[PDB]
């Protein structure tokens, strides 16, 4: 999830 | 199907610039006993982690991909990114491994930790063939995105259209950067020959590095079950995915 | 130093006819875990010995020392059966062809524990090679770059010698990619398809080491389980690894 | 072993 975060912010 | 992404509209010297703008920063480490010396390398790899993400989302036809396909793609070649920087940095630097500026250690300092030596051992090779082939900047910054885009392409979790269309898409960009890599070589005066081999010459260089990361995640998953790895959650996660 | 290996001065179309040659012969087989493992397992050791004498006729292998051949065999023949693997399963969507009377079906490898993940990297390799169209003679240049370039990073010597052996097997290495380019050419490719196809065909070449680097993994777990009673020969391969 | 008689073989 965090990865995720990082990707779309 | 989208329209043709801008990333294959780019010139040779275009892809060059835009993975040279992208490089992330440049960072510092924060004797060593084996859960001090993991500490370090572990703390320095979830750092540059975060910068990872960024760096990547400015690589040329990845922000192109669905979000799943972008992480898909982090989660496979992380470790080999990391990996190919550090052989970068330490090739000036024959039997040590420049973690960073301020964080040199030899090859012995290896043994320190559990298996780590082979690993050492292996990282300083793949170091010395870079400085055999005096390989070059704009060479390296191509390989560390052929890395990001190569090393997950084949694992992508579907077979729909759409993962047709992205694998497509994902195909094209690595062949600008061929394309890229091939043009730094004529420019620098190799012959037709010459280029076709160096071109190889660092090309299966990648399975070495993509070796590193397997065992180097193997070795990351023992330590994790040793516990001597800190509970740094953007590594862990990124180390969960291979398991 | 040793004089230039005659390896060196054959022309495209030579080391292409030198590799056709040596191809080893092709065999066939003789679903509970232990039954599967044991066929799949059965036909790896058979065709280890025939890699033997199929490395030994590549151009330039035997101008090493024993012990560096002993060594690059050691890191590659996972990789080498995983490869020929993947090209007799092309034309067979889904399947893995281990042999000709030996097509198995992706869901039959959920009969083995671990083992449906490998079938679908195997299988996602044959399709990007059905995809590109890959030709027995490009297939050739490939499985010998694997013999050649796999262990020389990790011969852990630093003599004269193993510079001396390193630098023959980039040489070799480098006569292949000549040969690699020659035949794409031959076939018409433009230049620039001829530089995009032979990267296209070494990157798989990370995803074929990728698929061997998780094969030994679950090699050695089976053989920690006791669900196979593997040989000599292969288990001798394995221990090189672990 | 077995690597090494094949090999010589
Ligand atoms: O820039 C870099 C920063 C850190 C590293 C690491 C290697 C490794 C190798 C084994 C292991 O268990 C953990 C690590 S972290 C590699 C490159
Ligand atoms: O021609 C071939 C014969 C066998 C194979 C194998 C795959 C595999 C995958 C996992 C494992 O534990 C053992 C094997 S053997 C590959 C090619």
């Amino acid at each position: 999830k965090i990865l995720h975060r990082l990707l779309q912010d | 199907s989208k329209k043709n992404s801008l990333a294959l509209s780019l010139t040779a010297d275009q892809m060059v610039s835009a993975l040279l703008d992208a490089e992330p920063p440049i960072l510092y480490s924060e004797p060593f006993s084996e859960a001090s010396m993991m500490g370090l390398l572990t703390n320095l790899a979830d750092r540059e982690l975060v910068h990872m993400i960024n760096w990547a989302k400015r690589v040329p036809g990845f922000v192109d991909l669905t979000l799943h396909d972008q992480v898909h793609l982090l989660e496979c070649a992380w470790l080999e990114i990391l990996m190919i920087g550090l052989v970068w940095r330490s090739m000036e630097h024959p039997g040590k491994l420049l973690f960073a500026p301020n964080l040199l250690l030899d090859r012995n300092q290896g043994k320190c930790v559990e298996g780590m030596v082979e690993i050492f051992d292996m990282l300083l090779a793949t170091s010395s063939r870079f400085r055999m082939m005096n390989l070059q900047g704009e060479e390296f910054v191509c390989l560390k995105s052929i890395i990001l885009l190569n090393s997950g392409v084949y694992t992508f979790l579907s077979s729909t259209l759409k993962s047709l269309e992205e694998k497509d898409h994902i195909h094209r960009v690595l062949d600008k950067i061929t394309d890229t890599l091939i043009h730094l070589m004529a420019k620098a005066g190799l012959t037709l020959q010459q280029q076709h081999q160096r071109l190889a010459q660092l090309l299966l260089i990648l399975s070495h590095i993509r070796h590193m990361s397997n065992k180097g995640m193997e070795h990351l998953y023992s330590m994790k079950c040793k516990n001597v790895v800190p509970l740094y959650d953007l590594l862990l996660e990124m180390l969960d995915a291979h398991r």
